[PDB]
RNA sequence: UAUACCUCUGCU
RNA sequence: AGUAGUAACAAGAGGG
């Protein structure tokens, strides 16, 4: 090494070299490339903690604070406000579980409500709720030498999920959750007082955020997701013996800033002796619907339905009577799940970012705030949307809530699978640009590419429709290019 | 002294300890300082949201115990006997807490703010700060290192640890020397204020060390780089906004002066393109103000030396500086400017001084006790000297003193022994005099050592030889023996700088073309300046304009564009332009349009809004090729490539915008421009570009082979981004 | 230590901080002290010291 | 209508809207098992590249050890570690060659820090393996701990105080073929009550042979990484030992100074100087160029970086880089790539076996991967089982090819920087020429020339070059275009433009304290308006955000709220107790001040004139026990991860809220109970001699001598001269007992 | 063997 | 059952 001095090598080596191994440029032209491989299988099951769109609430007029009150005071309140019960029935079965151990539970819950007293509520240890919270279900530890020969011994399933296939139901709740709705479901703490110019213009662009975005449903997922998470992991950490009983309430302001308590129905957690961060809390989810299952019974496989009551609606002329099911479940979570629930409101920040880029980035050229033009001059010009007719343009208002609704599915539907499929389909969406940009793109091996992506698309709804939004927005490229 | 001799003991007795307090090390006690059961915590976000909803998640000393009630008046439990796990320390509420912030013991702490004045100076200069209008633009942002500790007194870091260790550690000191009144000033003074203040020392020398000692930090800064305004970047500026803002506190006058020169330049680079650039720059002069203070009041009362600061000071009437004094004699400059540079250099002893060394050539009136010269020096020379005096004692005292301030390397060569004057008021003298006061007292060598050249015989002009002898036709190097107002200067309406004899002092031509970043910020109140600073903005803005008024240009690029090109909104676009390249870019671009006009069907509003701010300059009638025009942008050249798109100039169609320096200026009209199918003219001076090159018609050429085609001929080029193209030879010539 | 005895004992008098250590200290007459022993004679040791 | 937000690229580039492709608002993937199937993964595809090596048994270890370096060249694209000593020392001379004196430099700062480096330097830092305990602990017990059993044993050098002295004993302590150490294991006493049994632990001497104590040594901890985002399938990370540490050290001290003064090096500096440094070469890159060239930028990310990067040729740039220098420095840094050529890996928990029938679990240590029979696992595992054996020894399992994440650092970029310099017209001399930065795996590339095909040579010449010396582009991650637009999450487009979804998971309750979660709350505000265009909208909600996050999380909520905490009742109080309201913190029940111009200020700074004197009184109590004195160096900090991990300093005024929450208490029921008490008893004796050098919490106290003849000399002094110039009986009394307890041994 | 209790642990 | 996803949780350890 002291003594070395190059004469030429890396040239003789490079000639000797195989000329197999090279980096061919292969020209990118989106025209020609190929849509991405959706999976198939069974069709994709909802994998939320709690409803979206098919949730009912049971609400109260209530002056209080957001949070203030005793959660249980608060249920049994809104419990009074529905009158038309009726004695439970099973309408749509969960076929891998013992259903009658449902029926049972929910009337369990009901009387354990009717006759407490006190803050917290903790449900007796029967058998049937013992097998909803999964009692006992931990094999029991033992040394390897006692039990070293036993015939069906293994190492635990480690094989790939299941493959499954997109549904409709996803596209449908996202179309809601991005959609706006009469009450605020967000409430910001206090700032300090505005005194620099640049604080006001913020406050005044703030106004209109918190305008377009309080009243999206998806802010409303937010909440639930943050009270349920809170309300868990405190649980959970505090009562880690007990089944104890969590209402699911939201707190909101009618149009008329009057304020009103919503209750969802209810949360039964198991025992949570949480020791890593992955470790499971079970639970059950007893949550009001109108929405009959068995018009989509593939979104429902896990769940067992219940019919519980009924109840009259107006229609815009006609005006007819109604029945109202429960969706019960046991559902799992852990604590590293529900920190990063109870982190959910972040989602507003990657939202508003990003609109308030774009209306300063058009600020900046046009010299002028160009927020009030923005929110108030109206103009659908931002596309967000296909239908029959064809690509949709959007207003800046419903960008926000587009994007807040992306953001908050992100966080409802955190997988690897999505961790994957957006890592790498953004080279993908970069190399159209780069290509858009006339900036001639080139890949060497692009179904490598391609098959990195797509292994990514297993069994999530989330990950399928993000897919099936890749492919639209492929195609929808190649066209008004081509 | 006592209770630790006693706890000492009572420790001692017990041999576990007594054992490690003799085994181990003084060095190996850090190591089993650090010795813990304990991990880095992971995910401390989540383990505190899990640990809050426990009664006693805190860890408390136990004296705790006896300093707080076990339960307070509500029936909450404050704290517990469970000890933290490896520590005689208890578990406790946060109730603990709170009740020790409601009912706890009070203490002294109105000094506090002494010790964390770091952060209470941060507070004043926003309480006393001045919130401007906001102005809306593109922002941007040079990525560079700046100073993240406003109020650093600078000194090294250890340089700083021997001065904290002085104010709180004074007994257990180590044992280095206080360098100077730099750290005996600030370790009496930060010893007097924090003169019995009641709080932990560990406090005092964190406060101390993040203090005194600089921070730097690489960060996106647009306008003033002074430590005051990066502590307010965030709230100051955003991406398209501007937050006008001045922080409490006075300026620096080395910021001051810097920005001074930045300004100054700046209006002379303008005033020169203008029309009467002597008007000009007098109403900038007047509209301009640096750090919401006059310009003209700085210059009034500013003693700074350079070319443009001088320029201004001219045409204000306001004197320049320059004259001074060194050595006991009188420095007046009769021409030349001061270019200085900062470097280190060797004395004969091998010493290293650290010198303020002049470059160019020079003229100063020398004059004061009994002896008078007049000098002539170059960087490190002494090209002439003609001295005269009331007696050769005063003359050669002035001739030392000239020898000195040439800064030779002879005269440094000869520097024998170390150099260590100490004026007065025990300072030590700056190198200059350091020199001085050394060969004044000693020039025996410097003699020796400097050199003899022989010279002709002159009347009234004779030689020094170093012996102190006169010669008629030998002498020293560069010196004669031979036997005073201040100088009415003048200015004319392109600014050129005179004096009474008609000679040229300044010429706004020699001023530095150096785009430095301000420390303080700049306002110009001026029609002739755009709203904003820098180059970049300067790009931005001419081709912003250009764009929200295209279709009224459009027209007069048609009807009368000899007036279009003399648009006073190009002006600051032409200060980018080296002053040698604006008349043949000018005639270039303005045949080139021509060409468009000549050539009918070929239009390309696009290549003419790229080229348009180019046009506006006197033409000349050079025949030379282009491929690109450059533009001097913060220091380096940027080249604007005539065809197609550019770093600079980069029309993107996916967007419809045209991105300049990689900031959108607006969207170009409406799609008019998108399509512009035609085959192209005006990019090559009497050629026409047909297409992709026909191998039909040989081998490819390049710009420089141009001058042998015939009128009409056909042939292949290479014309820019590895792309050749067949081109055509017109016969008409525009 | 033996720099914090210098420091202890300069911090309580009004004596400037010596360069190298000394190897006593004498309390009646304030002074501190640097013994020389060698084996050549005394005022070569005396004065290279 | 079915809405689709990624139709929005329709109208903005992808750049522009690039938020919208990071899901950084939910929790990221999670390794709940063990990391021995991905361990193996790695250990094998690590061989499986290297394949065509020479395969030879170690002396002293029995290892099946690998070689790869000057091997066969490949012959296709697949990842190959067959590297070429003289194609590599070429570039490092070429390196040296357009550096002159860079090396010079580079050692002589080397050697002065070799020299003066305290042992202390070795306690700061990332947790290590303890050999010892054969588990993971923290640098500074790792480190007292193999300290204490060489001290047991015949070591004892780096009593002295300097690394280099300890790391000399690190290589005798190989020739001592039997190690003497102290085991932990439980015992079972009987109590009587006025019978039970009763649990306490015993200490068990054992020595190890040179064959166990060589491969502890070479032993390199194996765990899964969490937590990792951009990624469908987990990883394995590796965490070095006790021994290599020192060295190691030195060896990133000089590829760190040598990083320092390179431009196209990423490492160590920070995002806003690695653009500055991207916009240098961009700059630079079309400066030298002529107006007919061309320009292709290529986002490039390199495969399995560290599965094909060799410790024998991290000797040979070490070697190469130190030639003309002291021998000793020379071999003092040659250490560290010879201890990883010759590198095991242990192979983590093992696994856990599962009966349906019987409904029971087990689990089975990694070492009895020798042992076992291969019914209980699947395919794909059991082929990986056997794989394994041909390497597997003493329980790890032998890895001198390649290299694993989270071992070594820096130097791997000396290495593709060369590769880089070797990019000049000056030196290439062809048609075409390149230029770029990179940072370990992740480099972006310029490469100019006259034509497309032009640029098609210097591509493959590059990629070719890079096999050369075992680095293999990806051709699925990596791609190329024309340079306008393309580096480690940053997005360049005609400038770099923001990614501010990648900060969104540090925007929250940081879980330190009330005190330290505020400025560091306030701060990550801030430092994204300024750095990722956080706008002043959506940051005073995030202001509004946070205040709500840290009022419920610390259950500090507002003093006139009608909530129901644990705490609302004793802030009540405080509430009405206080006069000035607004001067009460937001952790006593007090509004918060903060907006966009108050980030940069502490909160108790922001409100001192508006508190009740008594309160502030009380709050900034410094006799408060809620704090415990730390050390000047250790103020005021946090760790945060965004890289491996680093520390975040943070200004705020020391307050009875500047508490630490309770340690975890699971070390009770195990072995290493005694740890606690050994802290205990450590920390009393450093409590009591800091009243004596009360200077040692500022800087550490350089000194050889026993901790209690420092405390009692200066216990004289003091005792003196606090009677001398400043009564004669306590003086007596004080000698008296210096003197009664220097009697006692 | 089963049922009750009791103690320690919740990143080790 | 359910969580989950390349391997785990569905309490662990002790008074054996
Ligand atoms: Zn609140």
């Amino acid at each position: 090494v002291s003594s070395f001095k190059a004469n030429g090598n890396i040239e003789a080596k490079l000639g000797a070299m195989s000329e197999k191994v090279n980096a061919q440029i292969e020209s990118f032209d989106p025209r020609t490339i190929r849509e991405l491989e959706l999976p198939e299988g069974k069709f994709c099951t909802q994998r939320s903690k709690f409803l979206l769109m098919d949730a009912m609430k049971l609400s109260v007029l209530n002056p209080a604070h957001e949070g203030e009150g005793i959660p249980m005071k608060d249920a049994k309140a809104c419990l009074d406000t529905f009158w038309g019960w009726k004695k439970a029935t099973i309408i749509k079965k969960h076929e891998k579980g013992v259903n009658t151990n449902y029926l049972m539970i929910w009337e369990q819950l009901l009387e354990s409500i009717k006759e407490m007293e006190g803050k917290f509520l903790n449900l007796k240890k029967t058998n049937h709720l013992k097998w909803g919270l999964g009692e006992g279900q931990a094999p029991e530890k033992m040394d390897f030498e006692d039990c070293k020969e036993v015939p069906d011994l293994f190492q635990y399933k480690s094989e790939p999920p299941e493959k499954r296939k997109l549904a409709s139901w996803i596209q449908s709740e996202f179309n809601k959750a991005s959609e706006l709705t009469n009450s605020n479901w967000i409430e910001f703490d206090e700032l300090g007082n505005d005194v620099a110019p640049i604080e006001h213009i913020a406050s005044r662009r703030r106004n209109f955020f918190t305008a377009e975005v309080s009243q999206c449903r998806a802010s409303e997922y937010i909440m639930k997701a943050v009270y349920i998470n809170t309300a868990l992991l405190n649980s959970s950490c505090t009562a880690m013996e007990e089944y104890q009983v969590i209402p699911i309430i939201t707190k909101c302001r009618d149009t008329s800033g009057q304020r009103r308590t919503n209750l969802y129905g209810f949360i039964i957690k198991g025992r949570s002796h949480l020791r890593n961060d992955t470790d499971v809390v079970n639970f059950i989810s007893l949550e009001f619907s109108l929405t009959d299952p068995r018009n989509e019974i593939h979104k429902w496989e896990k769940y067992c339905v219940l019919e519980i009551g009924d109840m009259e609606i107006r229609t815009s002329i006609s005006t007819i009577m109604k029945p109202v099911y429960l969706y019960v479940r046991t559902n799992g979570t852990s604590k590293i799940k529900m920190k990063w629930g109870m982190e959910m409101r972040r989602c507003l920040l990657q939202s508003l970012q990003q609109v308030e880029s774009m209306i300063e980035a058009e600020s900046a050229v046009k010299e002028k705030d160009m927020t009030e033009p923005f929110f108030r001059n109206r103009e659908n010009d931002w596309p967000i949307g296909e239908s029959p007719q064809g690509i949709e343009k959007g207003t800046i208002g419903k960008v926000c809530r587009v994007l807040l609704a992306k953001s908050v599915f992100n966080s409802i539907y955190a997988s690897a699978q999505l961790e994957g499929f957006s890592a790498e389909s953004r080279k993908l969406l970069l190399l159209i640009q780069a290509f858009r940009d006339n900036l001639d793109p080139g890949t060497f091996d692009l179904k490598g590419l391609y098959e990195a992506i797509e292994e990514c698309i297993i069994n999530d709804p989330w990950v399928l429709l993000n897919a099936s939004w890749f492919n639209s927005f492929l195609k929808a490229v190649q066209l008004s290019m081509g | 002294s006592m209770e630790r001799i006693k706890e000492l003991m009572e420790m001692v007795k017990n041999s576990r300890m007594r054992e490690i307090l003799t085994t181990t090390s003084v060095d190996h006690m850090a190591v089993i300082k650090k010795y813990t059961s304990g991990r880095q915590e992971k995910n401390p976000a989540l383990r505190m949201k899990w640990m809050m909803a426990m009664k006693y998640p805190i860890s408390a000393s136990s004296r705790i115990r006896e300093m707080i009630p076990e339960k307070d008046e509500d029936g909450n439990t404050l704290w517990t006997n469970t000890k933290d796990a490896g520590s005689n320390r208890v578990l406790v509420s946060p109730n603990a807490v709170t009740w020790w912030n409601r009912a706890g013991p009070v203490s002294d702490v109105v000094h506090y703010p002494r010790v964390y004045k770091m952060y209470f100076d941060r507070l004043e200069r926003l309480t006393h700060g001045t919130f401007g209008p906001v102005k809306f633009y593109n922002q941007v942002k040079v990525r560079k290192r700046v100073d993240i500790n406003p109020g650093h007194k600078d000194l090294t870091s250890r340089e700083a640890q021997e001065v904290i260790m002085e104010v709180v550690f004074p007994n257990e000191v180590g044992a280095r020397t206080l360098s100077s009144d730099a750290q005996l000033t600030i370790t009496k003074e930060k010893k007097e204020e924090l003169k019995n203040c009641k709080i932990s020392p560990i406090m005092v020398a964190y406060m101390l060390e993040r203090e005194l000692v600089r921070r730097t930090r690489f960060l996106p800064i647009a306008g003033a780089t002074s430590s005051t305004y990066v502590e307010v970047l965030h709230l100051t500026q955003g991406t398209c906004w501007e937050q006008q803002y001045t922080p409490g506190g006075e300026a620096e006058n080395d910021d001051l002066d810097q920005t001074l020169i930045i300004a100054s330049r700046n209006i002379v680079r303008r005033s020169i393109v203008a029309i009467d650039p002597l008007a000009s720059l007098l109403s900038m002069c007047h509209t301009t103000s640096i750090s919401s203070e006059p310009l003209v009041e700085i210059l009034r009362s500013n003693p700074t030396d350079e070319q443009a600061v001088n320029i201004c000071k001219a045409a204000l009437g306001i004197r320049i500086n320059n004259s001074f004094s060194f050595g006991g004699y009188n420095f007046k400059r009769v021409k030349g400017s001061s270019q200085r540079t900062e470097k280190a250099v060797l004395t004969g002893n091998l010493q290293t001084l650290t010198m303020t060394i002049f470059e160019g050539y020079e003229e100063f009136n020398v004059s004061g006790k009994r002896a008078s010269a007049v000098l002539k020096k170059g960087a490190q020379r002494l090209i002439q000297a003609i001295i005269g005096g009331r007696t050769l004692e005063d003359i050669l005292n002035l001739m030392i003193t000239l020898m000195v301030f040439s800064q030779e390397e002879k005269m440094l060569k000869a520097v024998r022994g170390d150099l260590n004057f100490v004026n007065r008021a025990n300072q030590r003298l700056n190198p200059m005099y350091q020199l001085l006061r050394h060969f004044q007292k000693d020039s025996s060598t410097l003699l020796k050592n400097w050199g003899t050249e022989e010279i002709d015989p002159i009347m009234g002009i004779a030689g020094i030889m170093p012996d102190g002898t006169i010669n008629k036709t030998q002498t020293l190097m560069g010196v004669r023996l031979s036997q005073n107002e201040r100088i009415r200067v003048n200015i004319d309406k392109y600014l050129r700088v005179r004096n009474e004899k008609g000679e040229l002092l300044i010429s706004p031509e020699e001023v530095s073309e150096a785009q430095g970043q301000e420390k303080l910020p700049i306002n110009y109140n001026s029609s002739l300046m755009w709203e904003v600073n820098g180059p970049e903005s300067i790009l931005t803005n001419t081709y912003h304009w250009i764009i929200k008024n295209w279709e009224l240009l459009k027209t007069q690029w048609m009807t009368d564009p000899t007036v279009l090109y003399n648009r006073i909104e190009f002006e600051p676009f032409q200060t980018l332009i080296p002053k040698g390249n604006r008349a043949i870019y000018s005639g270039f671009t303005r045949t080139l349009f021509q060409q468009m006009r000549d050539v009918e069907g070929t239009f390309d509003s696009i290549q003419i809004i790229k080229l348009l701010p180019f046009s506006a300059h006197p033409p000349s009638l050079g025949r030379t090729q282009f491929s690109s025009f450059t533009l001097n942008i913060r220091g380096a050249p940027l080249r604007l490539l005539i065809r197609g798109n550019s770093q600079v100039f980069n029309y993107n169609q996916m967007e419809n915008v045209i991105i300049v320096l990689g900031k959108s200026v607006g969207s170009p009209e409406r799609s008019i421009l998108t399509e512009s199918s035609s085959i192209e003219s005006a990019v090559l001076r009497g050629f026409l570009i047909l297409g992709k090159a026909n191998s039909k018609y040989g081998p490819v050429l390049t710009i420089g082979e141009l001058d042998k085609l015939g009128r009409g001929e056909k042939a292949n080029v290479l014309i820019g981004q590895g792309d050749t193209v067949l081109v055509m030879k017109r016969k008409r010539d525009s | 230590i033996a720099w914090t005895i210098v420091n202890s004992i300069c911090n309580m008098t009004e004596n400037s901080k010596p360069r190298f250590l000394p190897d006593l200290y004498d309390y009646k007459t304030n002074k501190f002290i640097e013994i020389g022993v060698t084996r050549r004679k005394v005022e070569d040791y005396y004065y290279e010291k | 209508m079915d809405v689709n937000p990624m139709l929005i690229f329709l109208k903005v580039p992808v750049q522009n809207a690039i938020s919208t492709t990071f899901p950084y608002t939910g929790d990221p993937p999670y390794s709940h098992g063990t990391g021995t199937g991905y361990t193996m993964d790695t250990v094998i595809r690590t061989h499986d590249y290297s394949s065509r090596g020479i395969w030879k048994t170690n002396s002293e270890t029995g290892a099946q050890q690998l070689n790869p370096i000057d091997g066969p060249l490949p012959e296709d694209n697949e990842p190959s570690g067959y590297a070429q000593t003289d194609c590599v020392l070429e570039l490092i001379e070429g390196l040296d060659r357009s550096h002159p004196g860079l090396f010079e430099t580079a050692c002589q700062e080397t050697i002065d820090a070799i020299q003066q480096t305290r042992v202390d330097k070795l306690t700061q830092g990332r947790q290590t393996y303890d050999w010892t305990l054969n588990r993971n602990q923290p640098a500074a017990t790792a480190l007292a701990n193999t300290i204490e059993v060489f001290r047991k044993n015949g070591y004892k050098l780096n009593e002295s105080g300097r690394l280099i002295d300890f790391l000399k004993d690190v290589l005798l302590s190989f020739e001592n073929d039997s190690m003497e150490v102290t085991t932990h294991f439980q015992k079972k006493k009987r109590i009587r009550d006025n019978m039970i049994t009763q649990r306490t632990i015993g200490k068990k001497r054992v020595k190890l042979t040179k064959k166990n104590y060589l491969i502890r040594a070479l032993t390199l901890n194996t765990m899964t990484k969490d937590a990792e985002r951009g990624k469908l399938k987990r990883r394995a990370i590796a965490t070095p030992g006790m021994q290599i540490r020192g060295f190691v050290y030195f060896v990133e001290l000089l590829a760190r100074n040598i990083c320092e003064r390179l431009e196209q090096s990423g490492l160590p500096v920070g995002g806003n100087e690695k653009k500055a440094k991207l916009a240098n070469v961009i700059k630079k890159m079309m400066a030298k160029s002529t107006d007919e060239e061309l320009s292709y930028t290529i986002t490039g990310d390199n495969t399995k970086w560290n599965e094909n990067q060799n410790p024998r040729i991290f000797l040979a740039m070490v070697l190469r880089i130190t030639a003309g220098q002291p021998e000793w420095f020379r071999d003092l840094l040659a250490v560290a790539p010879i201890m990883f050529s010759n590198k095991v890996a242990r192979l983590g928990r093992g696994y856990m076996f599962e009966s349906k029938s019987m409904h029971l679990r087990t689990q089975i240590s990694a070492e009895n991967l020798s042992d076992i029979n291969l019914r209980y696992f699947n395919e794909d595992t059991k082929k990986k089982i056997e794989k394994i054996r041909h390497l597997m020894v003493e329980g790890t399992a032998s890895l001198s090819p390649g290299m694993m994440m989270g071992m070594f650092n820096m130097l791997s970029t000396v290495l593709g920087v060369s590769v880089l310099n070797l990019g000049q017209r000056e030196i290439l001399k062809r048609t075409y020429w390149w230029d770029g930065l990179q940072s370990s795996d992740d480099f972006a590339l310029i490469i100019n020339g006259h034509f497309k095909e032009d640029i098609q040579q210097g591509v493959n010449h590059f990629y070719r070059t890079c096999k050369l010396v075992g680095i293999n582009m990806s051709q699925k991650k990596s791609y190329i275009n024309k340079t306008g637009t393309f580096f480690t999450s940053f997005f360049y487009r005609y400038g770099f433009v923001a990614n501010f979804s990648m900060e969104l998971p540090s925007f929250g309750v940081a879980g330190n304290n009330e005190s330290a979660d505020m400025s560091i709350g306030t701060t990550v505000i801030k430092t994204n308006m300024i750095n990722n265009d956080l706008g002043p909208a959506t940051a005073q909600m995030a202001i509004q955000l946070f205040i709500k996050d840290y009022r419920y999380t610390y259950r500090c909520h507002r003093g006139d709220t009608n909530l129901e905490t644990r705490r609302t009742k004793s802030i009540k109080r405080l509430w009405t107790e206080t006069i000035s309201k607004a001067g009460l913190l937001v952790a006593d029940g007090g509004p918060n001040p903060y907006n966009l111009r108050n980030l940069h200020i502490p909160e108790v700074c922001l409100k001192w004139s508006l508190m009740d004197p008594d309160y502030r009184g009380r709050l900034c109590n410094p006799n408060n026990p809620f704090v415990h004195h730390m050390e000047v160096e250790s103020t005021n900090l946090a760790v945060v991860m965004p890289g491996p991990a680093k520390s975040l300093e943070y200004d705020a005024v020391a307050t009875t809220h500047s508490w630490t929450p309770k340690r975890n208490r699971s070390i009770l029921n195990t072995n290493q109970r005694g740890i606690l008490e050994d802290e205990r008893i450590y920390q009393k004796c450093c409590q009591v001699f800091e009243k004596f050098f009360p200077s040692s919490t500022y800087r550490r106290p350089i000194g050889m001598a026993s901790m209690l003849d420092a405390m009692l000399s200066r216990a004289r002094i003091d005792a003196r001269i606090d009677l001398e110039s400043g009564s004669s009986q306590d003086f007596s009394e004080i000698t008296n007992t210096c003197k009664a307890i220097e009697a006692l041994k």
